[PDB]
């Protein structure tokens, strides 16, 4: 589009069918523990 | 607003959270059904809960697998799992908007 | 999880690889527009 | 913050959202890359330059059709898609945060 190829490294990870989505949870939801 | 609003109390906002996201998935694709009802919903407590994004994040993911393992055990087309997709990108993108616009700026 | 069997209409629409992802664009994109 | 920005500077910084959007994606896996940094710098104008989710929401279904576009004709594993929808909802999801936490709450 601008300037180069696009790839973004493909077929290197393996993912589950609902693929690992967010799970990351930034930890945003440390609101309720303490 | 009020006053520190007990544990349980933030639990059963979280119990209808769960339910209103999946109520709002379920009616994704309703025939009439005003989605924005539950998106609103959703959307509307999440702000006043100041509810992460976090939980919108990972309760996603916990539906999310709930679908998915039925598709394989029903063996069922799993293209509607973007449906997923769409509807977690696109509630997180609703109560963000109102984010935005929850913040006065100089003028 | 709570109480009832969920499902969310599987197998009903037919989308691309990339699937209609946003798309919807929220019409938020209209700050530049005017 | 200015005074209304021209419009072509805007252009600028859309210029550099797509290819630092691109960037972060790229270092998504990189192996010593700080991804956090192509993050912020996102997460940084996009806030400063009240960019819109929308944006955010729209630039990368473009992109992520040029992966899933070359997949199909390079034939190469499309699993990898995912890693557009990780970066998508957790950039979201950041640019989300630092709006909830710009916005005094009264105590």
């Amino acid at each position: 589009a601008m300037a180069g190829i696009i790839s973004g490294t493909p077929t290197r990870i393996s993912v589950d069918e609902k693929t690992e989505l967010a799970r990351i949870a930034k930890g945003m939801q440390d609101l309720e523990s303490e | 607003a009020m006053a520190r609003m007990s544990p349980a109390d933030k639990r059963k906002l979280l119990d209808e959270l769960r339910s209103i996201y999946r109520t709002i998935v379920l009616e994704y694709f309703n025939t009439d059904a005003k989605v924005n009802e539950r998106i609103d919903e959703f959307v509307s407590k999440a702000f006043f809960a100041d509810i992460s994004v976090s939980q919108v994040l990972e309760i996603h993911v916990e539906l999310m697998d709930t679908f998915s393992k039925q598709l394989k055990l029903e063996g069922r087309s799993e293209d509607i799992l973007l449906d997923y997709r769409l509807t977690l990108i696109d509630v997180i993108a609703h109560l963000c908007e109102m984010y935005r616009r929850s913040i006065p700026r100089e003028v």
